[PDB]
RNA sequence: UUGACCUCAAAUCAGGUAGGAGUACCCGCUGAACUUAAGCAUAUCAAUAAGCGGAGGAAAAGAAACCAACCGGGAUUGCCUUAGUAACGGCGAGUGAAGCGGCAAAAGCUCAAAUUUGAAAUCUGGUACCUUCGGUGCCCGAGUUGUAAUUUGGAGAGGGCA
RNA sequence: UCUUUGUAAAGUGCCUUCGAAGAGUCGAGUUGUUUGGGAAUGCAGCUCUAAGUGGGUGGUAAAUUCCAUCUAAAGCUAAAU
RNA sequence: CGGACCAAGGAGUCUAACGUCUAUGCGAGUGUUUGGGUGUAAAACCCAUACGCGUAAUGAAAGUGAACGUAGGUUGGGGCC
């Protein structure tokens, strides 16, 4: 987005010419890979489940997906995490149940 | 590549592969000695990543550290000052308890140098920690000039100073805002902070 | 230096200047600001009101660079252009050559308008800008443009 | 020190003793033993208000105030009146500024140095030194400071090319650059009007 | 404790500070040092210029951004876009820096122009044969002094629209400061139609 | 029965190494109280003194899980400033940074995560010799639960093309 | 001098496949200490315990939505001090 | 109450931050001495960039921000015409 050339506002800045420029191969640390998915996708079918993701996957079927959530926030840290955990509960019930 | 797959099983801790193999070496380590030798690490995995290479000159051992709180040693629970001191129970040591395994096996093994160290297991009572180990006089680790830093006269003890990964934690060497009295040391901070700087000509 | 003080003047005399009653001690009225809301209240309020209580509220992080807004009066404004063109454009005032400003250059945030420019064209390149002092410079003929 | 009068455990007796509430030394049977330390007022105590090492030692001074002085001290320096009021032998210098060739720089050896000082009418204030040479009144000539003596004239060059080793070992001048200009030379114990010999090319450089 | 009408004077003295003053009667003693550090530095990397080159970067912040000032070292890009190996560049006496990025022209062209001054102005010695006799200029800063960006002619023409830049000012304080109310009230008028 | 492997021993085995001193400075741990608050309990003293452990000519830190909100800077350290400021505090006594700016000094990098798999290519030790702060030849071991080369995120690897 | 030293190393331009990156660790709760750090700055104990276009930070807690900036939980390193 | 007597030692000092007053230099600026160059060498000399304080206040803050006039009128006002 390009500045205005004043003081305050929005975009309250000098007007630069950018370039755009090679981006680093730092910001992708994150970045699935295909070795790893496939080696966290191994890992998750020969360490069987958690004993709170048990608890979670139950809690999904029966009792509701904001009250599984409310839990997984007890059981991990944030709700940041939480619906992250409980997204990865609905997955691995759904590939249960298909197929 | 199996330390890929090591790596991800091994954060399945509450796996009941894992759990399973968590309680049968509970068991062994608590059979052992409270300091004592590992001829292999039940991690390489961990070890491989933290330093340890397989090779001779490279030694792990395997320690556990009685858990909970830093009760005051003073006698009868008295601690005779003011009130804001009169704390006896609920007193955290600074240091972490992978400091204090690092500590105890360094005391152990003076003719070695403490490379690094990781948590392998813990119960109620303790916390057991593989600590690797190398031999500084050791022909394999005086050449190898990948390795031969730690020979060096200064890297001496570096566990009884604090310049471990798990020294550098606990005392709080990071680069940020939140580190602010921790910088290059609290010490040298607070010299730095609390000398008064006399010029020549006075400003 | 130690000859010129009253020291030296106080040879001799018991008390060095301090009292025979009063029998000058450590610290008679507290240390520091002792007391200054039981038995130094009445300094504390006739010298210094304003001392005790939480006005305002808390800023936290305060960096001096957000709040940096250094102000240039419009009679300060022409002290900007140099001597040596000074005079070259106060005389022949043109608005096809008008004195560009930067302000900012030499650290002035906001221009202010404490008044009486001279009637020229003058080009004013601003951070922050008055009411009263773009009026002032729109009576002169110049212009107030902005920058960052 | 700032241990000096502390290297020593004395606590005061108290009252009931009938000696004076100063702390003594505890212990015994060495002489030491009950005698009075910790304080001014005794033997082997410390002294009141010790020495520190950050009392301000050098003073600043502004800049313009140094070029100030610098300036009249340069401009006492051709004044007759003040340079024969500081002390100095210029009853036969014929005029005040004394100013010489550019080629006393040039000159390499101190026998032909004193020569051109003596030819220059500088001879009378050079015998003023070296018979002056008197020892120290006080504690001061066991603490390197063994011999006063007068300071004589003051040689104000432009270009170094060997006057400043050939005046080196003449007694009481001193050889100045025209770029520096001490007032520690030019006014010695703030009294103005040193006796100073400038050459041409510093007088010119002056400008 | 609290007597006449003096302010309030915070001296923060109530710790052992005796014990941690440091006076610098070394000022002068480390000059002479410092003086001698770099003397015998010369000595030891003749010739070069004692201190790599450094670039022309923008200063952070809205109190600083006005001076161009040196920067640790230069980018990948620009050294790249000199024609020269960032490796290379740390041999032959130029700073490159790794974590900075280029997202500015001028800083970007000012810093090349930089690089193509500072590889026509040194020579590189070859590995064999006999070096030239090459004098040491002991300032690679002094060499290359960092002037200020150019801005503007210093006279120009007066466009005289009456936009009232101050109302500029207000109105765009105005327009941040209730953007998101009128996002929020531009969000509630589409959904209910 | 005989050979291993794994683990744990032993030996005045072969070769090594650690302790203790000093401790001014440094790295941590532990840790007060006098004091001040005109009392005193939080606070202050002070994240100090004492105690304990550990180094070196420096130590530590150190190439961002940084600062920032700028037209963005760019390892760490130190100094001048920030600043006695933002903030903390029976908001009392008092405590109290950090970014920026200028300067000094400036130096950057290395592993783990990839199969060399058309050849463990790596290393310690012994023995013999020589041109000995070591090298070569041979042998026994270590090592495939991974030692070498190649890569360290700024990138880098594989596959052609010149 | 080179039978030691070119069935050698290093870099540079395309295009494509990609791109592995550190776990009782981050983080959350609580506790104690510490900090200028104030719905909690750091550290430590206990309990829970991550993810991979992820995670941390952006000095008011929380939810939602972006943006910016880095790449932790492995390691070395002279000088200025 | 202290003092038998005598000799020596012996008690408002230094620093940081300032307040009033005075002196000096410069004066809408001022301050070189963090540092650099130079030096006869801890002296002296010279120097750039910042920064400090001042030239603008006010509000808790967002913010805003000082000529109707011969910079106003009245009264007194030294001195000058």
């Amino acid at each position: 987005t390009v500045k205005t050339g004043i003081a305050i506002g929005l975009n309250k800045g000098k007007k630069v010419t950018s370039m755009t420029p090679a981006p680093k191969i730092s910001y992708k640390k994150g970045a699935a890979s295909n070795r790893t998915k496939f080696v966290r996708s191994l890992v998750r079918e020969i360490a069987g489940l958690s004993p709170y993701e048990r608890r979670l996957i139950d809690l999904i079927r029966n009792s509701g997906e904001k009250r599984a959530r409310k839990v997984a926030k007890k059981r991990l840290g944030s709700f940041t995490r939480a619906k992250a955990k409980v997204e990865e509960m609905n997955n691995i019930i759904a590939a249960s149940r298909r197929h | 590549g199996a330390y890929k797959y090591l790596e991800e099983l091994q954060r399945k801790k509450q796996s009941d592969v894992l759990r399973f193999l968590q309680r049968v070496r509970v068991w062994e380590y608590r059979q052992k000695n409270v300091i004592h030798r590992a001829a292999r690490p039940t991690r390489p995995d961990k070890a491989r990543r933290l330093g340890y290479k397989a090779k001779q000159g490279f030694v792990i051992y395997r320690v556990r550290v009685r858990r909970g709180n830093r009760k005051r040693p003073v006698p009868k629970g008295a601690t005779y000052g003011k009130p804001t001191n009169q704390g006896v129970n609920e007193l955290k040591y600074q240091r972490s308890l992978r400091a204090t395994a690092e500590e105890r096996v360094g005391r152990r093994a003076a003719n070695l140098r403490v490379l690094n160290s990781y948590w392998v297991n813990q119960d109620s009572t303790y916390k057991y920690f593989e600590v690797i180990l190398v031999d500084p006089q050791h022909k394999a680790i005086r050449r190898d000039a990948r390795y031969n830093w730690i020979c060096d006269p200064v890297h001496k003890h570096r566990e009884a100073r604090g310049l471990t990964a798990t020294g550098k934690k606990s005392r709080g060497i990071n680069k940020g805002h939140k580190f602010n009295n921790t910088k290059a040391g609290r010490r040298k901070t607070w010299k730095r902070q609390n000398t008064l700087s006399l010029w020549r000509y006075r400003k | 230096p130690s000859r010129f003080t009253k020291t030296r003047k106080h040879r001799g005399h018991v008390s060095a200047g301090k009292g025979r009653i009063g029998k000058h001690r450590k610290h008679p009225g507290g240390r520091g600001m002792a007391g200054g809301q039981h038995h130094h209240r009445i300094n504390m309020d006739k010298y210094h009101p304003g001392y005790f209580g939480k006005v305002g509220m808390r800023y936290f992080h305060k960096q001096q660079a957000h709040f940096w807004k250094p102000v240039l009066n419009l009679d300060k404004l022409w002290t900007l252009i140099p001597e040596d063109k000074r005079d070259q454009y106060l005389k022949s005032a043109s608005k096809e050559t008008a004195p560009v400003i930067d302000t900012l250059a030499a650290g002035y945030g906001k221009i202010l308008g404490k008044g009486r420019i001279p009637n020229v064209p003058v080009i004013v390149k601003a951070r922050f800008v008055s009411k009263l002092a773009e009026e002032k410079i729109r009576a002169a003929g110049g212009v107030v443009e902005l920058i960052a | 020190s700032e241990k000096a009068g502390h290297q020593t455990s004395a606590e005061s007796w108290g009252t009931g003793r009938a000696v004076a509430r100063i702390p003594r030394v505890g212990g015994g049977g060495t002489g030491r033993s009950g005698q009075g330390a910790f304080g001014n007022m005794c033997r082997g105590g410390r002294m009141f208000a010790p020495t520190k090492t950050w009392r301000k030692w050098n003073v600043k001074v502004n800049h313009n105030e140094k070029r100030y002085a610098t300036a009249s001290a340069i401009a006492a320096t051709a004044v007759a009146s003040l340079v024969l009021a500081r002390g100095h032998r210029v009853e036969k210098i014929p005029e005040i500024p004394l100013v010489v060739s550019t080629d006393l720089e040039s000159i390499q050896k101190t026998k032909e140095a004193v020569a051109a000082l003596k030819a220059v009418g500088a001879h009378s204030d050079l015998l003023k030194v070296l018979k002056s040479k008197k020892l120290r009144a006080g504690k001061g000539k066991y603490r390197n400071r063994r011999w006063t003596q007068r300071r004589g004239p003051l040689v104000v060059y432009a270009e170094d090319n060997g006057i400043v080793k050939a005046l080196r070992n003449v007694p009481g001048v001193e050889t100045a650059n025209v770029a520096s200009l001490n007032l520690l030379q030019l006014a010695p114990g703030a009294h103005l009007g040193r006796f100073v010999i400038w050459t041409e090319a510093a007088f010119t450089k002056l400008d | 404790a609290i007597s006449k009408n003096l302010p309030i004077l915070k001296n923060h003295f109530r710790k052992h500070w005796q014990e941690r003053v440091k006076v610098h009667f070394d000022q002068a003693g480390k000059k002479v040092s410092r003086r001698n550090a770099r003397a015998t530095r010369a000595a030891k990397i003749a010739p070069r210029p004692l201190d790599l080159l450094r670039p022309v970067v923008r200063a952070p912040t809205v109190k600083y951004n006005r001076k161009v000032r040196a920067g640790r070292g230069f980018t990948l890009a620009e050294v790249k876009a000199a024609g020269l190996t960032a490796a290379y560049a740390r041999t032959i006496g130029i700073a490159v820096d790794h974590r900075r990025q280029n997202r500015n022209q001028e800083i970007f062209d000012a810093n090349v122009q930089r690089l193509k001054e500072y590889q026509s102005k040194i020579i590189v010695f070859p590995r064999n044969g006999k070096a030239p006799e090459a004098e040491q200029v002991l300032s690679a800063a002094a060499t290359f002094p960092i002037a200020q960006p150019a801005t503007d002619v210093e006279a120009r023409a007066v466009q005289d629209n009456g936009e009232s830049a101050f109302r500029t000012l207000r109105l765009a304080r105005s327009e941040k400061k209730f953007r998101g109310i009128r996002e929020k009230r531009a969000r509630e008028k589409a959904e209910a139609e």
